[PDB]
């Protein structure tokens, strides 16, 4: 896409996650834990929601006959009706190809701009304390523990509370 | 000593295209071009007419096998390929025209013209119009002369519209199998149908000469029509081979008129029809008939159309 | 110790709609859809014919309310729901035609046939078609048996066109109240009417009948028309009942022509005009008419789509 | 939107902006101070701007009456041009729709997205000279006076000149 | 001590426009709307044929010049402005529906009616259909009465179509020069033609009258048509003044049909044509022609709309 | 465009970039150097390319004439086929308009997309080894020499070697 984070600098996506859209995994003294983000997952899931409500739609737009099946209309005529129509095809045609191409690219730019805005937001919680790994990876100096990865999760992480310590060990 | 972040993933992917690319895979997709078609007329709460044997246009003049569809009332008008509009073989000038009236018409209602006839035969009648022997249509007249050859007065008849709706005027010519067949009916001499009104104005002829025999009958009556305006007059002077309406008819409403060969289903609720029945879908698009009508998906010539409900799927 | 980044905001926003969200509040917005009418035809600049009276297909004829739109010249034409093309009862056929044909001719342009007659009167009139007494249209001549029954003489009356645009030719069958009438008129006899070109063929009869009283006449005058082409030649044969142009049009040039109810008004300029007056907007798209005609925006099914013009809102 | 700034790590707006767009407001020991900014104002301007002239716009496409309010035109035709024009109308609603819903989703990105530009164009004039906030806001560790802030907006802000001092104020 | 990344750039971009923006340079684009004509009609691989002098319609009557065309077969079928459909003065009525139906005909294939006649000539001719010296139209039989003023039999003929496939049907009505002309060749009397189906129901009279010379004659002859279809029969009863068909004409199957000014060239594809050649592209827009034909890029009104194909060009 | 490099902090294109459409120049003890990035290079190519593959069709739709160049149609249905026509007409020159300006907005930002991508993918290799110069350069405070550059380009670049010398270069 064209943030590029998904299909991007992280290398691919997490089969486990079954909670949510986005999530982190990390590795500390305890062991490795895996948990969706529910901002993000709510965000891409109620934009991809609001599409869906714009395009499955019908008009209130009603059409009657104008030829007939059993019993053909006149040459002339028929033919300029049908030549319409073919024409009405062609547009609609054009016009749904269109629109779904276009909100198809627009989509997947959702999801990829989506994670892009959490890896930002979680880098500016960290400061001076991690540095960026590239594939998606924030290496952190100082030790952090369980309580410590939910208070990143919770966007409740003090940054100043550990500093010290991970900048001597930069 | 660190943090990852990710995101979700499947196995099996769906398929969709972009403005870049044909065939990206993305976590999920759905449809956006219907496909699926209902076997049959979902009519669920509202007034359904079916109008089987019956023609549309035989509500009007009436041949026996619209004898029960005289006076309809109806939300839905439904026509079969095997309706007639005639009995004794003939056809509607401007017929599709007053086909389109009709289907929108939400049903007809009638009245008398009043007319009254005197010195001539009123009660013409044939075997092709059969309603226990030999009978005619319901609403119109066979106008003879009194005896075989005799002649036919010249004659004036006029109606009035007194109401507030247009009303719909149908009569009809006949042309006989042959000319001597003709005299004998109305008498010889070139016979002259007049029909005006303030907003229409015509004539007619008939036309005796063989042609094959349809319902046993090589003659022909045709049929003609126009839309009387309230407070308008319309006169006919006729020296014969005049078929007249006994009946006026008045257009109750609105109403949607379709073509189909699939069962009534009262079932099933739909406002998207055609031929083979119904479509029922909140898609914006269908790949299932050009000609449906009523409240209708867009028609688009692709089969399938997937709409990325997704993200793209980048698995190990 | 710090600086922060911001952009603005405002205590009342704008609603706008985007492809994921319905109601977003954006700080400014602009209307696409037209919504105000002028309830004028702007007619500023522009070379200008009421029609009023006067029945637009009635300036190739000439009934009295027409004399001042004879050889009318024109960029806007207006027709009027009170305009009527007649004095005496009557039709034209093809008449839409001719209509869309006048509408877009920039006017007319007259010259005369040169046809001259001998032994018979020229000069029929009527009550129904009034310039201090009875008179007739004044394009037109109705041809008549010298006195009451006598026969018409069977006539041959020919015009080419020595223009460089197409001539525009008309005619008239007259046919009577009763065949009585069509025979002291014109004499006895079936009559015939025949029209012929290099382009075009055809041939009429008159159709003698009781017709309700329209202008106090239960007669009928069809009027004909036809495009002869430059260098071509137009033949008229005729027993009788025949109502022969005294002039042929000639087309100016181009315009545009519309319905209307309003008022003209030279203080205001327009290029999209209905029935209802004029829309003058920059907007791509209108909800005020579906008919509108001329340049005109788009007409759409919505209110209102509003453009956003600014940033997302975000107050405290 | 889908750079993540407006109505994103941004709080919120400011109703006290009436110069620009977008723009700064700084605190040190002079006091507190609010600034438009002309540039990056001016490219979203002129950019919604640019829209408005390709919409704002009518065809020199002329169109005649092919029917009649005052004397009906025989029904067939005359159903044959309802039916046209109401596809027609379909087509036109759609179109302008669309037309809106895809230029308002452009519009906002693109206002999201100029305020993101301004932010990391200043985050470089800085380099090590401050830290990252997250809430768009730059803490800077060496002092720095008015002048010193109407450099930053002039785009004439000397890094090297206070780095030392700043650098070990880590 | 440093690294620099950057991009390409190039002297002279290319100027294209975009949502926000006109003129914007980029580094390359391309153009969408054709604006190159082949002025040539690109027939390679395809079953071409030209009718030159030959109009569509002659095919089936079958005029001098449509001698080398009454059995034709086609992919193709090329019209020309010098083409015409008769010898002696006429007109088909519904003649453009009746090109539309031979235009996508893909040829005629055709079969004797088998009609025979006795105590009448069969064999009438004029020096306007010339074949060495006086001849008619190839397809069709001028009937007439034995000998000058006779009277012409109240004859009655049948036809019935024993194909799987629709026939199309042809005769015409004579309409002579005078009365006198008219009592010549088919007796004095109203003359009636009567002609009927199980589908369709007519009938015709001729009318006899000056017109103005057409290849010499002052006479026309109307010709008519029908499609019957499969299994169904079709009487003509007729007084005279009847050119009845000798044969009875089916489509082969499919079909295109144009009109065009230029030459065939076997040495080119297309499959978009009109009257000034052929458009050869793969871009989906067209500035050309609005009236192509075939399977074309959409015709839009901008002389060009580039497409870029490359970045923002941002020379130093 | 959105993305802000393109005309953005780049301060112009290189004419002397042939191999690519994007790419890297340095400077070091052995002299100035430029080379393509394949990568990136191809991403873009490929999109642009993936977006002529759908516009450069034609439909296999067949049309039929239903007027006459030679003989006029009756009047009133040439209006009728005249006033459709050019209801198509409108609608077609239209969507074109829009479909063109359209992809181009977006292959415009696509451009200036995948540079942005390319420049942050570098960065995050460097970690803290170098500084951002927000001209689209990236100073280097350990000496870099053309094996050292190469290994960048091939994204083999190995921080944690340099880290030491580097990061006390601060
Ligand atoms: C030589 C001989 O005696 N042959 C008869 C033969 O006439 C007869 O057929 C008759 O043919 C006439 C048409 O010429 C009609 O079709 C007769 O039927 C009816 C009908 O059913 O429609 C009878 C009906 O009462 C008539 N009604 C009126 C009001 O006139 C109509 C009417 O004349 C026609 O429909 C108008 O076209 O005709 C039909 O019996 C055959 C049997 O078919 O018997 C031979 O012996
Ligand atoms: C028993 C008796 O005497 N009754 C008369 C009655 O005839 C007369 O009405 C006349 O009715 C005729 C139609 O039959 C016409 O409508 C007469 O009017 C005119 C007209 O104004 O149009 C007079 C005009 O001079 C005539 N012109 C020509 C060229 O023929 C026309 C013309 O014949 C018709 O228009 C053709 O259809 O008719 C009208 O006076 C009434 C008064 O209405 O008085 C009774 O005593
Ligand atoms: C006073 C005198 O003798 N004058 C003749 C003059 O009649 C003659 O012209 C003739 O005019 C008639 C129409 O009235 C025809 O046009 C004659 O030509 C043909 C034709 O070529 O079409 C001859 C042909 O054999 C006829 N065939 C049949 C089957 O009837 C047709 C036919 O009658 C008409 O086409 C039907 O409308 O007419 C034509 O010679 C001139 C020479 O033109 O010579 C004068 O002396
Ligand atoms: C207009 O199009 C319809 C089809 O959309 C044509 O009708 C079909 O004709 C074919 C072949 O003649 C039949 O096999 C089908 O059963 C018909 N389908 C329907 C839905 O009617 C019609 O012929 C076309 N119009 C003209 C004048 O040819
Ligand atoms: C085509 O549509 C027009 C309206 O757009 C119909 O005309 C209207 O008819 C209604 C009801 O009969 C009248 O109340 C209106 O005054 C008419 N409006 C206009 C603008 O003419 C018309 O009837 C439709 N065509 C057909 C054949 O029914
Ligand atoms: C419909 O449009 C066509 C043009 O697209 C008109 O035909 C042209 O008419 C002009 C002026 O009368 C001629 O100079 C051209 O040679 C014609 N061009 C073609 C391609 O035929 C046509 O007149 C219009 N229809 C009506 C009813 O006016
Ligand atoms: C995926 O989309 C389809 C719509 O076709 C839906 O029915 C299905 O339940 C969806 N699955 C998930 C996990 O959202
Ligand atoms: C017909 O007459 C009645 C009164 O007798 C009136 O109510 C109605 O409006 C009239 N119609 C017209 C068109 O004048
Ligand atoms: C906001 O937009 C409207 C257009 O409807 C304009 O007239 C108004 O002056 C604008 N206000 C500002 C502050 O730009
Ligand atoms: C009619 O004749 C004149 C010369 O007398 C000529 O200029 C004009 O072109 C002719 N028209 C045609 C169609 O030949
Ligand atoms: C630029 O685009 C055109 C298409 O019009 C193409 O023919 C040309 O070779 C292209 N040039 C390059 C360098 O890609
Ligand atoms: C006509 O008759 C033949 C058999 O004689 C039959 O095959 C064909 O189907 C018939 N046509 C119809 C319409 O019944």
């Amino acid at each position: 896409g064209l943030f590029g984070a998904i299909a991007g600098f992280i290398e691919n996506g997490w089969e486990g996650l079954i909670d949510g859209w986005y999530g982190f995994r990390h590795q500390n003294a305890q062991g490795e834990g895996t948990a969706a983000d529910y901002k993000s997952t709510q965000s891409a899931i109620d934009q991809i929601t609001g599409k869906l409500n714009r395009l499955i739609e019908k008009t209130n737009q009603q059409f009657e006959l104008i030829d007939n099946e059993f019993t053909e209309v006149e040459k002339q005529i028929g033919n300029v009706i049908n030549w319409t129509r073919d024409s009405m095809t062609e547009v609609w045609s054009y016009n749904a190809e269109l629109l779904v191409a276009m909100e198809n690219q627009h989509t997947i730019d959702l999801a990829d701009s989506e994670m892009n805005k959490l890896y930002e937001r979680v880098k500016r919680q960290l400061r001076e304390n991690a540095e960026e790994d590239g594939t998606g990876c924030f290496e952190i100096f100082h030790k952090c523990d369980d309580d410590c990865m939910a208070s990143i999760r919770n966007n409740t992480y003090d940054h100043s509370r550990y500093r010290e310590e991970a900048m001597q060990n930069r | 000593d660190k943090i990852c972040l990710g995101h979700h993933a499947v196995s099996n992917g769906t398929k969709v295209n972009t403005l870049t690319e044909r065939g990206v895979e993305v976590v999920n997709a759905t449809e956006t071009v219907e496909r699926t078609n209902v076997p049959r007329i979902c009519s669920k709460g509202k007034r359904t007419v079916d109008l089987g044997q019956c023609g549309l246009l035989g509500t009007i003049t009436g041949p026996p096998q619209c004898d029960q569809f005289l006076e309809f009332s109806a939300d839905l008008i439904i026509e079969r390929r095997e309706g007639s509009d005639v009995c004794y073989p003939g056809k509607f000038v401007n017929e599709e025209a007053l086909r389109q009236i009709l289907r929108e018409s939400g049903g007809i209602d009638k009245e008398t013209m009043g007319f009254t006839y005197s010195g001539i035969r009123t009660n013409g009648a044939t075997s092709a119009c059969r309603r226990s022997g030999s009978s005619f249509y319901a609403e119109m007249k066979w106008l003879l002369s009194n005896t075989d050859n005799a002649a036919f007065p010249q004659m004036t008849k006029s109606y009035k519209n007194t109401r507030k709706d247009p009303a719909l005027i149908i009569w009809g010519i006949h042309h006989s199998g042959s000319t001597t067949e003709q005299t004998k009916l109305y008498g010889s001499g070139n016979k002259l149908i007049t029909v005006g009104s303030s907003n229409y104005q015509q004539s007619f002829v008939p036309s005796p000469g063989a042609r094959p025999q349809v319902n046993g009958q090589s003659g022909r009556i045709d049929f003609h029509w126009l839309m009387l305006n309230p407070n308008d007059t319309v006169t006919f002077s006729f020296n014969g081979a005049f078929i007249a309406p006994d009946r006026a008819s008045f257009l109750r409403g609105k109403s949607m008129g379709i073509q189909s060969s699939v069962q009534v289903d009262a079932n099933c609720e739909g406002d998207c029809y055609h031929s083979g029945g119904t479509i029922i879908s909140n898609l914006p698009f269908q790949n299932i008939n050009s000609r449906a009508v009523g409240k209708c998906p867009r028609y688009v010539k692709q089969e399938s159309l997937m709409l990325a409900t997704g993200m793209k799927n980048v698995p190990e």
